[PDB]
């Protein structure tokens, strides 16, 4: 339950429209800069969902579970990456009191299915994800980058590319992680998204390189209201 | 609903061959406009569908059945002016097509 600074992580492509050499300001659910993310360690509790989540880790992790009531009474999302074939279902699964994998065992009693989807998954490296349920769609963003530190997150900048958009339209209010259990510990972080406004910086290729949070401090508010990453001497009304 | 995602549920109308370097009126998944289509050096990432310009103007697109980028540029337009020395002197004129 330790706390770690989120720094400048959790920026994703918001609109899926090509741009180049221009700054664009948009409003969406972004992870605030220099926030506090809960650091876990081994145990598998259940956590809320709120408006989204930011997931990071450093092949022990074996999928996630999203739902609202569980116990086969209400629909629950399923994501698992086994045998290089990720399979997604929304069937009525009854969940054990302490779900762990180690064939599969967590996802037994598959019945009353409504949705089905299969694709090919892709592989000192961090794996970051953003899960968001908006207007009846389940959107996922991800990126894999090499790292050289385990104590805390890197302080660089990196943007997340869209991966999957599923038309499910299921209400979600709770979720938990799933990791393979055999008889080395694993560590992962959890953040939360809030409706903040950002100013994005684009490159010649169209890759996001810089971004400023308009509600972090007065200087960033001045930058956002001036639509520039540099400001000259003077006094400005914000 | 519309205008929320790339189009997936279309009508039964047929397609037509693609032409280049000619002011034509195109139709790309319901996107209507006029202009000339030329090859471009913009390196679209695999997930985007089209580019965009200010004042809500489409600048570049990729086409169905070929996955090739195509530029768009409006065909020429401008003003016109008439040079005259006066009806009291002559009846001859000159014409200037601006820019």
């Amino acid at each position: 339950p330790a706390y770690t600074n989120s720094f400048t992580r959790g920026v994703y492509y918001p609109d899926k429209v090509f741009r180049s050499s221009v700054l664009h300001s948009t409003q969406d659910l972004f992870l605030p800069f220099f926030s506090n993310v809960t650091w876990f360690h081994f145990d598998n509790p259940v956590l809320p969902f709120n408006d989204g989540v930011y997931f990071a880790s450093t092949n022990i992790i074996r999928g996630w579970i999203f739902g609202t009531t569980l116990d086969s009474k209400t629909q629950s999302l399923l994501i698992v990456n086994n045998a290089t074939n990720v399979v997604i279902k929304v069937c009525e699964f009854q969940f054990c009191n302490d779900p762990f994998l180690g064939e599969f065992r967590v996802y037994s009693s598959a019945n009353n299915c409504t949705f089905e989807y299969v694709s090919q998954p892709f592989l000192k490296n961090l794996r970051e994800f953003v899960f968001k349920n908006i207007d009846g769609y389940f959107k996922i963003y991800s990126k894999h980058t090499p790292i050289n530190l385990v104590r805390d997150l890197p302080q660089g900048f990196s943007a997340l590319e869209p991966l999957v958009d599923l038309p499910i339209g299921i209400n979600i209010t709770r979720f938990q992680t799933l990791l393979a259990l055999h008889r080395g510990a694993a560590a992962y972080y959890v953040g939360y998204l809030q409706p903040r406004t950002f100013l994005l910086k684009y490159n010649e290729n169209g890759t996001i390189t810089d971004a400023v949070d308009c509600a972090l401090d007065p200087l960033s508010e001045t930058k956002c209201t001036l639509k520039s990453f540099t400001v000259e001497k003077g006094i400005y009304q914000t | 609903e519309l205008l929320h995602a790339p189009a997936t549920v279309c009508g039964p109308k047929k397609s037509t061959n693609l032409v280049k370097n000619k002011c034509v009126n195109f139709n790309f998944n319901g996107l209507t406009g006029t202009g000339v289509l030329t090859e471009s050096n913009k390196k679209f990432l695999p997930f985007q569908q089209f580019g965009r310009d200010i004042a809500d103007t489409t600048d570049a697109v990729r086409d169905p059945q070929t996955l090739e980028i195509l530029d768009i540029t409006p065909c020429s337009f401008g003003g016109v002016s008439v040079i005259t020395p006066g009806t009291n002197t002559s009846n001859q004129v000159a014409v200037l097509y601006q820019d």
